[PDB]
DNA sequence: GGAGGCCAAGATCTCAATTTCGTACAAGAAATCCTTTG
DNA sequence: CCCTTCGGGAGGTGCATCCCGGTCTCGCTTGGCCTCC
RNA sequence: UUAUCGGCGAGACCGGGAUGCACCUCCCGAAGGGUCU
């Protein structure tokens, strides 16, 4: 039982993006900014912890296996709690006295929930955020525009029949129409939208009850429409992503981490490393990156860390570097006494 | 540009050039030692003093020119007894906040819609002394033709003029803070304003 | 059951454009810049994206075929869904009770919408951007001036009618006056967005109002013939552009699918637009490389390469792909 | 044997419930502007 | 020494947790009992 | 300022879990041409 510190650097061999509740507004997608609005942005930590535990979760099955269907032992149950470390059976407590020590057995035992932690036990491992080393490594990426496919290539019109082309007359008729006058009810409500800003707190409330009402009628006018419920002709708006090349310093650390607990870790590490996607934005093939980590050991009350080695992620292939790592692995592959089931 | 004072952004008096300001942290004491050359300087003003304790109101200057104990070789307020009469009207505690959201730098309606109220309800010539020329504009837009001249101070244009012109046809005479020791007179001496209108304290916004 | 990622490079045989619109801005178009004003520009990789969208949605049709009168027995829901990804008839929903598990079933009988997906249903393609690999390979192309005709070549003077010659001569000194118009009201514009606030947006508004009517007030030449053609930024001619794509998970069915459609863009290889100007053309290739997850290194299952001789494909895991997506039957793109 | 210290015991009872500064300003000059233009 | 284009259009939805566990005191005087001198 | 004088103090980790993601080609047109060992 030793700390792991995985200090390193993600390079983003594509965008990265994320969309964070909190961090998007009705401005559009954006990136949380590691501080206020104009602070450089950072990619969540929450992002990476969930992938790598959907990894280490996906290398749990594997070496568990599947029967000849191809189907895990697993219960859903248990995939939950070990992914996402939700209890859906509806039963796990924090104070539990009789689970005090009921955890270090729960951990030698299910060394991915002692890893990733659930709702009552820690998690050993704990996934910083990716922050950019210099500036203007982020920006607007992925906007776009839904066209017409029929309006873009005339060669798709001889597809269709006689019957078919009237009823795209009358999409893109009834597009034009409820367009026009959404338009209209959308200059009409940020005309009355820009009085909220000089409004009195009384009237506050009344002009967003007449925004809402407005938004209905938006809503009733998309509904009234048969053809099309969305516009096919549309502006995609781009979200904010890191830029491809961008370094973003990383830090992980693995408390007390058991030789099997960093095994499983690191074949976790592997396993994202076919798949090395972060994020969002899978389209566009966002998330793609090349990331390189040093572990470093500190054995309580040295005054020096211990690099044990290097981990590097590149698309053409795995680097483990030093003796420590290739054991902590070997051992995590050789450990048969886990029981995910717990 | 760190190390002390103000950023900012200019554009050259001629040739109307694009610049970037900055401020010299330690020529503030330069004056200091320029004015201490002179056998001996008096700095007198009419509102040097912040409050009405010599020795409590004056730290502006002591500091600004960075003047420690070497240089304080007096301080005193003096003020005439008697001299005019002043009314005073106030906005109570209950009178409508000045900005809804003064980060967006936005002002409230109802203070608005007070403030032209009362304004309508003058009765001679006035000066109305605002503090923003934004603040000028929304006054001048919801305020209409009350009986009285009005008069603007547009956005950099030389007091001079707007002076000039109200002091022939007095009335209303809405000035931004540009006017900051020049008062109309009525071109003979004579007072041309039994109102002076502070609409809202010329309050500085947060310097972040 | 892989993970194919499509590594590789994209030769560029004319300049390569696209028109982004949170990319371009008034003061003229500009590629869609990797982050900020001063970065390196990149194609996106929505419009390859959607051009092989496309591509694969002309291949499903191809395969099922037309009728003898040559139409394509799907309808208009169903080549939206297909190729644009949009639900005319409104029936997609994201995270739906009772789609669950009908994912497989419905990429297995329709491996173009499991390529691409729809709304609600994750796309397995992934069509990451074009990265120049050097520096520079990028600038403004097109450029130009309509002119008038007329004044150039003196020949069509013998085509034209007198009738047709007096509107020709009206039309020009209609467009001069028009000329000397627009340029004194746009140094007016010019001169009060110098000035500087909504009041102000809302005089610009009319005067740009004012501006339209004026060219309103226009018998028969509205638009200005000759007039400047603003340039649209692009990639050089060979310019080399790192690309990146991947299909997660996909079936043998689906990355055949995906390779046809391949084929077929190499068939046109365009990219953008100005196709006016044949801006678009490309000449690609890229290893594709598996990696089977908990293996250290990927195996590279294979090469392609589009070029304007020919479309190469080395590896015989791809022909196996093409073959597999070719010969399998029980694809239902009716759905 | 006395004279310091440590501990226990001694009557019942007093009244009351809390919440977030300030908003926008800019004059007559050595200047460097400058240096022209050439 | 020309002359700077049109506008299209701007999302649909999800879901918003559980639980601990809230302290001693003491505002004085006196004698009984313990060891100390 | 109806007197004089009097630190209220000492101890505590609040922590434990979560991928926000899922779909969109922004394209549509133009000769910048002509004058001088």
């Amino acid at each position: 039982m030793r700390t792991l510190n995985f200090n390193g650097k993600i390079s983003t061999l594509e965008p990265l993006t994320v969309t964070v509740k909190n961090a998007v507004s009705t401005s559009g997608h954006r990136l949380p900014r590691n501080g206020g609005f104009n602070a450089a942005p950072y990619f969540p930590g929450t992002s990476i912890r969930g992938t790598l535990r959907h990894a280490a979760h996906k290398v749990i099955v594997d070496r568990v296996g599947l029967n000849a269907d191809g189907k895990s032992p697993f219960d859903l149950a248990e995939h939950f709690m070990l992914a996402q470390g939700v209890d859906i059976n509806g039963e796990a407590e924090t104070f539990a006295p009789g689970e005090i020590n009921a955890g270090a057995e729960l951990r030698s035992k299910n060394p991915l929930i002692s890893l990733f932690g659930r709702w009552g036990l820690s998690g050993k491992v704990g996934i910083g955020n990716a922050i950019p080393d210099g500036d203007n490594q982020w920006g607007m990426f992925g906007g776009g525009a839904r066209s017409i496919m029929f309006q873009r290539d005339e060669s798709l019109m001889e597809f269709l029949e006689t019957d078919q082309v009237d009823r795209l007359e009358r999409l893109l008729e009834e597009q034009a129409e409820a367009s026009v006058d959404i338009s209209q009810i959308k200059t009409e409500q940020d005309a009355l939208k820009k009085a909220m800003k000089s409004a009195d707190k009384d009237t506050k409330a009344e002009l967003q009850i007449k925004v809402r009402e407005l938004d209905e009628k938006i809503q009733a006018r998309k509904d009234q429409k048969q053809e099309s419920r969305e516009s096919i002709r549309r502006p995609i708006d781009p979200y904010e992503a890191f830029i491809t090349g961008a370094e973003l310093s990383h830090r992980m650390s693995i408390k007390n981490a058991t030789d099997e607990e960093a095994g499983l870790f690191i074949s976790a590490l592997i396993r994202f490393a076919a798949e090395p996607r972060f994020g969002g934005h899978a389209n566009h093939n966002c998330g793609l990156v090349e990331a390189h980590w040093t572990v470093t050991t500190w054995k309580p009350g040295e005054l020096v860390p211990v690099t044990l080695g290097e981990i590097v992620i590149t698309p053409n292939g795995v680097e483990i570097t030093g003796d420590e790592l290739f054991a902590m692995v070997k051992a995590f592959n050789e450990n048969q006494s886990f029981d995910f089931t717990a | 540009g760190l190390s002390g004072g103000q950023k900012g952004v200019g554009v050259s008096n001629k040739r109307r050039e694009p610049a970037l300001i900055a401020v010299n942290p330690f020529i503030g004491m330069n004056v200091g030692r320029y004015c201490t050359q002179w056998r001996s300087a008096l700095l007198t003003s009419a509102t040097l003093s912040i409050t009405s304790t010599p020795e409590t109101g004056m730290e502006w200057l002591c500091k600004a020119l960075g003047l420690t104990s070497d240089t304080i070789s007096i301080r005193k307020i003096f003020s005439p007894d008697v001299y005019g009469s002043m009314k005073l009207t106030i906005a109570g505690a209950d009178f409508p906040k000045v900005f809804n959201d003064p980060k967006e730098q936005i002002f409230s309606g109802q203070w608005l819609k007070a403030v032209v109220e009362q304004l309508s309800c003058i009765q001679g010539p006035a000066l109305v002394l605002t503090a923003s020329h934004y603040e000028t504009r929304m006054i001048a837009n919801q305020l209409g033709e009350v009986s009285q001249p009005v008069y603007i101070q547009k956005a950099g244009q030389a007091l001079s003029e707007i002076i000039k012109q109200y002091q022939e046809k007095p009335g209303i005479l809405i000035s931004a803070g540009a006017s900051v020791g020049v008062s109309p007179r009525g071109e003979n001496g004579e007072q041309i304003f039994q109102d002076l209108i502070i609409t809202r304290i010329p309050f500085l916004p947060p310097d972040r």
